[PDB]
């Protein structure tokens, strides 16, 4: 049971107490993001063939 | 003095952000204007409270935030509320029609078009910041745009500032508040693309909330703002010490060395007491020795779950009012004495304790009476998987049937991230588990 | 923001969008002159989502009116509100249909339907936010039935990412016009199958049950049958119309709603049914709105299982005894309720009651039951296509018997469809 | 109406109350994976109690206390014994035990072995482990070789235990014996012993000097039926029950089950509950737990009565099934879904 590090200011303190020792780039992101919008348009090119068939 | 940038990401993040704000203002003495008359320095300044607020040369407190949503109903709500004065135009960020509880709708549709909008008014605040220690991110998971924007914000933010820490305020979707179904999809992508880029996410389940304003306010019905208030508070006392003067969690940094020595176990429980209603006339105030007591009850955790069947890897408790080192002692001694308290072996048993003597500040008309003293804790334990659990669960429920798929896939999305952010969340329950069980 | 096309075609479609018009306009307060006399501004706040502002206050619907022959819009023109809509918006023929889908789909219909998506264009580019459309018809006719599901096949090819829901009139034996109503349905609903997000199916024989047994008239008419339409309509709607709890678009109500892409048929209820001035318990409302008797696809809900459901609740009462109802009502019936889409059962409160009463509720089921209605239809049209019977009526506009074989093949599917997930566990 | 599932099936007790559940007519059996349950009767292994009480409106319980595995283990009761300053290393009820892994307290085991060959003592052993199953794992011997030869051979963590060498005997017959106890603790952690417990009897004469004839020294149901062949010949399936044992106590000793022995027992059932109460109870919890035990005790020539293992998933006796799991719908379901002389005695704290 021992408090270490205690500061003190005018707001308040702080203190310790212990009881027992013991990325993807821009441009990969740009690539799924464009990746899935060509998927998108894909599948609307497909809506627009069949509704024009 | 290093500055922090708010981001409010959705409805729900930026309904939080206007709770927390507020309290901010009446915390530092700020009125709705954006006066604050005790700053004696006009037009500048680096103090505590310098890092949420800027300044004008005319005297008035800036919130370094940012709000972005992808209908404009909920940042309208900003644009005309109390503090409608508080924020510049180019701070309130509104697409015309929202993602639909759809993280692909979020993150790919229309999140490719306010993307480079959202980082160019992010990029003009961080511009006023002579050393930005990073960004505080509000959202639900439960949402289209909390869920697919935000994962596609922190991507870029980690791009364009490689080196600023991250965290996160999560709202975890409850069935008791939400009239959507397909939040355990949205929560489990959103958890998997953000997951390598936060640095400590405060988890709220809105079910824990519920009912401790069922509970502790006597609400029948809780509404946002009932929920939103009593989460401010609590955000607020998480925040507390990059605001004002201390010497514990002074800046990002020291949130991820205080409560997260593995980088992806960076979920920290929360508690919090006391909850008292406003409404109750007699009310006898509690000592520090039953708030601490409150900080090992289960009702009192912004997620419920068992930390006895769990293990502790850090614990930080945050004190607001008339409290003093000896007493906040003698409370933990005799709690260890009672409660099933277990650290993992490679680290210390033990607390890191900060106080500041300003107590709680409470919402005039508000649910909450003042008390005298209250407290935060946050510990990091690995009953908090229990959450995980229960949403992976409803997940694998409805993903077996590919309910509600072609939703998500027709909006560019690929069926493999499903199961890709699947088997990323089945490695973080078993990271959890080798953490916190025995044989 | 937000704002919806409305749009009604043929017959019923324009009988029952008419009533539907009357009586959400009541209840915002809309006079049949188009100007506003309410008392509360609650009526105006989501006012903009089914009717356009004209300059001197006068509010119109965004409603257009589409027939193959004059009459029936001639009739709402002199209806009571009549003079409230647009009178660009009324687009119709000479011929009529003859309650033919072929007339309707590729013939009659084919050369009116420009001049309607014209209308729907110049109402859409004047949306702030176009949220989507919905169409009001029957399956059984000609004009509703062909046009209108040629209209939906244009409407998604110029606007291919806006919702379309529709409100679609079921035929029934019991309650028939033509013999050929069965090859029309059947037609029709495999156009929705493929083109709408949302379709209410209103059963005539259901309605038509309700009305004998419990409103206790002995001799329905149509505008008996149409009241409970509007009436639902108005419910259905209501959370869009009314500031509340839901803060959805179309989008977001049919992502939650619909959980495959072609099983978007929906069973609507309404409670109170009766035949007055007693007040109904939030118990009562509950059970009637999950009884079959109050619901109007004809189909047994216990003859499958629930997908999803919504329930709305209307006027001033305690959420907390609505909540507990609802859970008292899910494990009366828990065998009903897929147990794989965890908490598919959702409410919603407006405290605007509608006009008469101060509390009401309706239904809104995603059930596999409702297989049950195209197995009706399914039957209907192979007992006559079997021999050919009245197939010259549709040759004669130059369909060919495959397109009838095809059209039998794809709703045989749907019925498979739903059995399917009716058994997964 | 209340909700139910079912998710052992090859429980005999769950499988009773199951029944006489469905026969109230106000129980509704719901599939095994169904989440809108009230009850749970649940699985033995790894139930998810971290899905239960989050199903808005609905109050559930679950026949299981989530931590109760740590009484219920043979190696983990060794060390909460041990390691709790309210039982603590100087408890008098429960026999000298180590824990062996193939921490580990070989070395320990061994000194106290050793100090008791000087003293000439007896240093009789038996090794035994929760993972051997049914009568299988178990190895009696005097020689502290013999045992930690047959405990690195498994791969299994064990425990060696001071084998009682002197137990009371029931005559005619010279024949060993363990007394089983049923315990309920329901969601309030009252804890309910059932007036009804069964001794279950070696039917062969016990003998001392040969501990490799495991039939007279192991009182287990299965060993008595496959292998004595005096199998039934004094009581019906090698089970005594209270009754008897009482008149015979009383006959042979001058004394009465509840002076000489159910005193001891209840205060062993109540110490080791209340032990791990703070660990367990669901007082405050999002669900309730309550759980059957089943205790067993041995009893030596001086009438003091010893621990020798909890079981958290206990069978019962044939003509005792239909007595007991009345009472388990009794106090610890119907307590919580009230329906529209006790049988047990509670031990109060
Ligand atoms: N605590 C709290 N939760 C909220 C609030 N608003 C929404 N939620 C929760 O957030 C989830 C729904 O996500 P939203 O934030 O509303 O959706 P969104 O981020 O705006 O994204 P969209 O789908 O585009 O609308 C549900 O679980 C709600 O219960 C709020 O103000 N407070
Ligand atoms: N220390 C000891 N001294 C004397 N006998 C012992 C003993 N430990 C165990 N026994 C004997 O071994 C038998 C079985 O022991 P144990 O309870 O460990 O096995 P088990 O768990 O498979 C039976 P159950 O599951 O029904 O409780 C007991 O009936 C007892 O007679
Ligand atoms: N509920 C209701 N059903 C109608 C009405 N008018 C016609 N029907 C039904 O609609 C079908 C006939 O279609 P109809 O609309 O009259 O033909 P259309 O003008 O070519 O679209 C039959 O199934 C009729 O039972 C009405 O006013 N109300
Ligand atoms: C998940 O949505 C709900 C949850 C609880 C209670 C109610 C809801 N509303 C739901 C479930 C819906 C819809 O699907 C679409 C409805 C509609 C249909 C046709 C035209 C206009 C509007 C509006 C509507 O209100
Ligand atoms: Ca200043
Ligand atoms: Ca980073
Ligand atoms: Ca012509
Ligand atoms: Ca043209
Ligand atoms: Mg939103
Ligand atoms: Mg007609
Ligand atoms: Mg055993």
């Amino acid at each position: 049971m021992e408090v270490i590090e205690l500061n003190k200011c005018t707001s308040g303190q702080s203190f310790e107490v212990i009881l027992k020792p013991p990325d993807p780039s821009l441009e990969e992101i740009q690539k799924k993001l464009e990746a899935a919008e060509e998927r998108r348009k894909y599948q609307e090119a497909e809506l627009l063939k069949h509704l024009a068939e | 003095m290093r500055e922090c940038i708010s981001i409010h990401v959705g409805q729900a993040g930026v309904q939080i952000g206007n709770a927390c704000w507020e309290l901010y203002c009446l915390e530092h003495g700020i009125q709705p204007d954006g006066q604050m008359p005790s700053d004696k320095t006009i037009g500048g300044g680096d103090d505590s409270f310098n890092t949420f607020f800027s300044e004008t040369g005319a005297g008035k407190h800036v919130p370094r935030a940012v709000f972005v949503d992808l209908e404009p109903t909920v940042i309208d709500e900003v644009r005309t509320g109390t503090y409608r004065q508080l924020f510049h135009p180019e701070q309130l960020i509104t697409g015309k029609e929202d993602a639909a509880n759809n993280y692909a709708r979020g993150h790919y549709t229309i999140g490719k078009e306010i993307i480079d909008l959202v980082l160019d008014r992010i990029r003009k605040l961080a511009d006023q910041c002579t050393g930005l220690q990073g960004f505080l991110v509000f959202h639900s998971f439960g949402g289209g745009t909390g869920s697919g924007f935000t994962s596609l914000l922190m991507e870029r933010l980690s791009v364009d500032y490689g080196k600023k820490s991250k965290l996160e305020f999560s709202i975890y979707p409850a069935p008791q508040v939400s009239t959507a179904v397909v939040e355990p999809y949205n929560s489990i992508l959103t958890t998997h693309t953000t997951l390598e880029h936060s640095d400590c996410a405060f988890m709220v389940d809105n079910e824990a909330i519920y009912d401790i304003c069922r509970r502790n306010l006597d609400i029948e019905r809780p509404t946002y703002t009932n929920l939103n208030r009593l989460i401010s508070q609590i955000v607020s006392s998480i925040t507390a010490s990059l605001r004002f003067d201390g010497a514990l969690n002074v800046d990002l940094t020291e949130f991820q060395t205080n409560l997260v020595p593995y980088p992806r176990i960076h979920f920290p429980l929360a508690t919090y007491a006391p909850v008292i209603s406003a409404e109750k006339a007699y009310h006898e105030q509690l000592s520090v020795a039953e708030i601490t007591n409150a900080c090992f009850e289960p009702a009192n955790q912004m997620v419920k779950c068992d930390p006895r069947h769990g293990k502790y890897m850090a614990c930080c408790l945050l004190y607001r009012g008339d409290v003093v080192p000896k007493d906040v002692n003698a409370a933990i001694a005799t709690i260890k004495t009672k409660r099933s308290i277990q650290f993992v072996d490679w680290c210390p048993t033990g607390f890191k304790v900060g106080i500041n003597y300003q107590p709680p500040t409470v919402v005039p008309g508000g649910d909450l009476a003042k008390v005298q003293r209250a407290v935060c804790m946050l510990s990091n334990t690995t009953a908090i998987a229990e959450a995980w659990a229960r949403l992976d669960h409803k997940f694998d429920l409805m993903y077996a049937k590919r309910a509600f798929v072609h939703w998500y896939v027709g909006e560019g999305m690929e069926e493999g991230e499903f199961s890709e952010a699947r088997e990323d969340m089945a490695a973080l329950e078993k990271d959890y588990e080798e953490v916190g069980v025995d044989s | 923001m937000r704002e919806i096309v409305h749009i009604q075609a043929g017959q019923c479609g324009n009988q029952i969008g008419a009533k539907f018009w009357e009586v959400i306009s009541d209840e915002h307060g809309i006079d049949p002159t188009g100007s506003y006399h309410g008392d509360s501004d609650l009526q105006l706040e989501r006012i903009n989502v089914y009717y356009n502002e004209a300059t001197g206050n006068k509010y119109v619907p965004r409603a257009i009116l589409v027939d193959l022959e004059p009459g029936t819009m001639d009739s709402v023109r002199s209806g009571p509100f009549g003079q409230i809509f647009r009178p660009d918006n009324f687009v119709f023929g000479q011929s009529g249909a003859g309650n033919n889908w072929a007339k309707g789909h590729y013939t009659e219909g084919a050369e009116l339907v420009d001049s309607v998506l014209d209308v729907v264009r110049k109402e859409s580019e004047s949306c702030d936010c176009l949220q989507g459309f919905q169409l009001t018809h029957s399956l059984g006719g000609g004009t509703g039935s062909g046009m209108g599901t040629l209209l939906i096949s244009k409407i998604r090819e110029e606007y291919p990412d806006r919702i379309m829901n529709t409100f679609s009139v079921m035929p029934s034996p019991k309650v028939s016009d033509t013999v050929v109503e069965p090859y029309n349905a059947t037609l029709s609903v495999h156009q929705l199958v493929e083109n709408t997000d949302e379709t209410y199916c209103i059963d005539n024989e259901a309605l038509y049950d309700i009305c004998f047994r419990t409103l206790k008239l002995t001799t329905p008419t149509y505008g008996d049958l149409n009241h409970l339409v509007s009436a639902t309509m108005s419910g259905v709607t209501t959370c869009l119309r009314f500031p509340g709890q839901l803060n959805a678009d179309l989008r977001k109500l049919a992502v939650n709603m619909v959980p495959f892409p072609r099983l978007h048929f929906f069973m609507p209820g309404f409670a109170p049914l009766t035949s007055q001035y007693r007040a109904l318990t939030v118990p009562e409302l509950t059970q009637q709105m999950f009884d079959s008797k109050n619901m109007m696809a004809a189909c047994d809900p216990r003859h499958g299982r629930y997908l999803t459901v919504a329930a709305i609740f209307r006027g001033r009462m305690s959420m907390k005894e609505v909540d507990e109802q609802m859970l008292n009502v899910q494990n009366k019936n828990s065998s009903y309720f897929v147990e794989w889409i965890p908490n598919n059962v959702k409410t919603a409160v407006c405290d605007i009651p509608p006009r008469g009463l101060k509390m009401s509720a309706t239904f809104i089921g995603n059930s596999t039951a409702i297989q049950e209605l195209f197995k009706r239809i399914s039957e209907q049209f192979t007992a006559m296509f079997r021999r050919k019977a009245f197939l010259h009526w549709y040759t004669g506009e130059g369909m060919d018997e495959m397109e009838f074989t095809e059209a039998e093949s794809n709703m045989n599917d749907l019925v498979s469809e739903y059995q399917q997930y009716q058994d997964a566990t | 109406m209340y909700t139910f599932v079912v998710r052992d099936e090859n429980s005999s007790v769950y499988a009773e109350v199951s029944r006489l559940l469905l026969a109230t007519g106000q129980w509704k059996r719901l599939r095994k994976d169904n989440p809108r349950f009230n009850l749970m009767l649940g699985e033995r292994n790894r139930l998810p109690f971290g899905r239960l009480g989050h199903e808005p409106g609905l109050v559930q319980l679950v026949n299981y206390y989530r931590g109760a595995d740590k009484l219920c283990r043979k190696a983990s009761l060794v060390k909460l014994i041990k390691t709790s300053p309210e039982l603590s290393e100087s408890c008098t009820w429960f026999p000298e035990s180590y824990v062996i892994y193939p921490t580990d307290e070989r070395e320990v085991f061994l000194a106290a072995y050793n100090r008791r060959r000087e003293g000439r003592e007896g240093n009789v052993w038996i090794a035994k482990s929760s993972a051997g199953a049914k009568g299988e794992g178990i190895l009696i011997s005097s020689e502290a070789s013999e045992l930690l030869d047959f405990i690195d051979e498994q791969g299994q963590v064990h425990v060696i235990q001071k084998y009682l060498e002197k137990p009371l005997l029931l005559e005619p017959g010279h024949r060993k014996f363990d007394i089983r106890s049923w315990v309920l603790v329901d969601h309030l952690y009252n804890i309910y012993l059932y007036r009804e417990g069964v001794l279950r009897t070696s039917s062969e004469p016990y003998n001392s000097a040969n501990f490799q004839d495991k039939t007279c020294h192991l009182t287990n149901h299965c060993i008595q039926k496959e292998y004595s062949k005096n199998y039934g010949r004094y009581e019906e399936g090698n089970e005594m029950f209270f009754e008897e044992f009482n008149q015979y106590l009383m006959d042979a000793l001058n004394t009465t089950l509840e002076n000489s022995i159910l005193l001891q027992i209840k205060h062993i059932i109540r110490s080791c509950l209340m032990c791990i109460e703070p660990a367990i109870s669901t007082k405050h919890l999002h669900y309730q737990s309550f759980q059957l035990f089943g205790f067993d005790f041995m009893v030596d020539e001086e009438l003091k009565v010893w621990l020798i293992e909890v079981n958290g998933a206990p069978a019962c006796a044939q003509k005792l099934y239909a007595e007991l799991c009345q009472g388990i719908v009794d106090v610890a379901i119907s307590s919580v879904f009230p329906l529209a002389t006790s049988i047990f005695i509670k031990l109060h704290h």
